[PDB]
């Protein structure tokens, strides 16, 4: 038989669910949340890394000219000068003073380290959802990891588990994405064509090792100056190289909602947002019948002291009466309280570690088959801050109607019987006529 | 490659709001953020003797500080003075603890 | 004496041969190889006044 479950996704805090079937002891389980992650389906645009320029010697031709036949290749950028005069170590280069010719040729290439860093720009879409649980009910406690498609299903001692759907596709991401080493950005990178000199990825490539490429990187050419043989070359300078400096901020710490951002592969852990479903079918191995376990009655319990804490600070002894010794399951019935020890031994007395922080729970608790209820008031703590999260979940901080709504019951207000009588009077007015 | 690690940060625990004061002894930088839903968040750089006070709201605060672990820290529930002492120090202990409803009802 | 700030040790003369000290020291454990002894503490906070 299959049934229902709520499980806040929060890593750490524990969780009671309680089955009930007519004829057997009641039993309870607890569920603790370990492992999340979200890997979203990524594709790919294209990546960028940093460009070079490779000139190649300046062919000098005196008193003829040259006719520069071009290249398949990016941005093979021709230019013929007239009227120079290279002045080398040897007098003058050639011998001839109007017909001189220089020519300069230049291309934009990717250069040869950027096989190992490079930034790469994805589009990034919908993702998934794994879980890792913990499964204790007294009897042997598995770990657990399993995914939360629904249809996926994993098992123990014939006792099955299925998670999904999921509650919300709260998502730490965006459409569009670019990720460097070890972090991930939200910017609207330009398209495949966009080449916006000195802006993000001026160089584009479709791969690593893809033999063509793009580049717009704003190439031009000079004519030399007096003597000196050289490309004078004019260019703006690297985007790339630019954007490693002037962008601060990646989603490693701007992320919401807590949730941690790691690399390789792209994916985000411990987010803390929204339930989980579980449906779970059981098995027959620790399904114990009714006239096996203790049978007890008259539960004189009650409560010692509480607090305001947020771990195990309220405790609450409680006593009974031991027909036969064994152990017993307890549970609450409310949302106010949680309790930590799940089975206790009938034997004596008992202990229990409530924690509720939310003004003075009143708590209804049940061992085998049996119920009451227990109050007491709570003082504040002293300290401000504590490391380690919540385990109270309640946003009921209203007192449920005990030990302080008492003065409801005392300034009800009480006049309107008064009115009543002034009827009366209107009654007896109207007795004459 | 090795790199130093910076001194530690004595944190001092106010009401809703904790300072932490830093001895840099080489420049360095400060990142937090909050937890909730909203992201509120900030980072700074530190040069010499200075306080900074960030926010802790329930949601939980997270921050890191040189190159330590990430830490955490989270507002007990809130403080006060006599909680369901009988006269209006019921009304006054609800002035913390989401006020503006108690302000409402009164 | 909150370690950091000014009197962050002191003594009620130049022979009071006990001193109150509050600076905040630790020692970790070293890496491997290398014999060396690390510990850390605020600096010396009088000359940061
Ligand atoms: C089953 O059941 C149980 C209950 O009792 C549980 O538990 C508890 O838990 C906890 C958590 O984990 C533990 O703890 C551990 O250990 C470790 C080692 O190292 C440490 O570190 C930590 O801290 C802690 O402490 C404990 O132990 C327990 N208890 C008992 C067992 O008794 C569990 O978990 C379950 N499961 C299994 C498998 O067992």
């Amino acid at each position: 038989y299959e049934h229902t479950a709520v499980i806040p996704n929060q890593v750490g805090f524990p969780y009671k669910a309680h089955v009930a079937r007519e004829g057997y002891s009641p039993l309870t389980l607890q569920m603790q949340v370990v492992e999340t992650s979200l890997e979203p389906t990524l594709n790919l645009e294209y990546i960028t890394c940093d460009y070079k320029t490779k000139v190649p010697s300046p062919y000098v031709k005196c008193c003829g000219t040259a006719e520069c036949r071009t290249q398949d290749k990016p941005e093979y950028k021709c230019a013929v000068f007239t009227g120079v005069y290279p002045f080398m170590w040897g007098g003058a280069y050639c011998f001839c003073d109007s017909e001189n010719t220089q020519m300069s040729e230049a291309y934009v290439e990717r250069a040869d380290v950027c096989k190992h860093d490079y930034a790469a720009a994805y589009r990034a879409h919908t993702a998934s959802l794994r879980a890792k649980i913990k499964v204790t009910y007294g009897t042997v406690n598995q770990t657990v990891e399993a995914y939360v498609n629904g249809d996926h299903a994993v098992t123990i001692a014939g006792t099955k588990f299925i998670f999904g759907p999921v509650s919300t596709a709260w998502t730490p991401f965006d459409t569009k994405i670019v990720v460097y080493k070890g972090e991930v950005y939200n910017q609207d990178f330009p398209p495949y064509g966009a080449g916006q000199p000195g802006r993000f990825g001026d160089i584009q490539s479709r791969t690593l090792d893809s033999k063509d490429l793009y580049a717009n990187t704003g190439l031009k050419l000079a004519r030399p100056a007096a003597g000196n043989i050289h490309v004078p070359y004019t260019q703006t300078p690297s985007g790339f190289k630019t954007w490693q400096k002037d962008r601060d901020s990646p989603l490693n710490a701007k992320a919401p909602f807590g949730c941690t951002i790691q690399t390789n592969p792209v994916r985000a852990m411990n987010c803390a947002v929204g339930n989980i479903p579980v449906s779970m079918d059981i098995a027959d191995s620790a399904f114990t019948r009714l006239t096996d376990a203790p049978i007890i009655s008259e539960l004189l319990c009650t409560v010692s002291t509480c607090t305001h804490s947020s771990d195990f600070g309220g405790v609450a002894v409680l006593s009974y009466k031991v027909e036969k010794a064994g152990r017993c399951d307890v549970h609450s019935h409310s949302n106010v309280a949680v309790l930590q020890e799940v089975s206790i031994e009938a034997e004596g007395r008992s202990v229990i570690h409530f924690s509720t922080a939310s003004a003075a729970p009143s708590f209804i608790v049940s061992v085998c088959s049996s119920r009451a209820t227990c109050t007491a008031k709570c003082e504040p703590p002293k300290d401000h801050v504590v490391t380690y999260p919540a385990n109270h979940n309640g946003i009921t901080l209203p007192d449920l109607s005990s030990t302080a709504m008492t003065w409801a019951q005392h300034l009800a207000g009480g006049v309107g019987l008064l009115i009543a009588l002034a009827v009366l009077i209107l009654v007896i007015v109207t007795c004459i006529t | 490659c090795r790199v130093p690690l910076a001194p530690e940060a004595l944190v001092r625990s106010g009401k809703r709001e904790a300072t932490l004061s830093l001895h840099p002894i080489h420049p360095t930088l400060l990142s937090y953020r909050t937890l909730g839903r909203e992201p509120v968040f900030d980072e700074q750089w530190i040069t010499t003797q200075t306080e900074v006070t960030i926010p802790v709201p329930v949601e939980g605060v997270e921050y890191r500080w040189g190159n330590h672990k990430p830490q955490r820290l989270w507002s007990q529930l809130t403080t006060e003075g006599r909680a369901h002492g009988w006269p209006h120090e019921i009304i006054e202990y609800y002035y913390g603890l989401h006020p503006t409803t108690t302000i409402v009802v009164v």
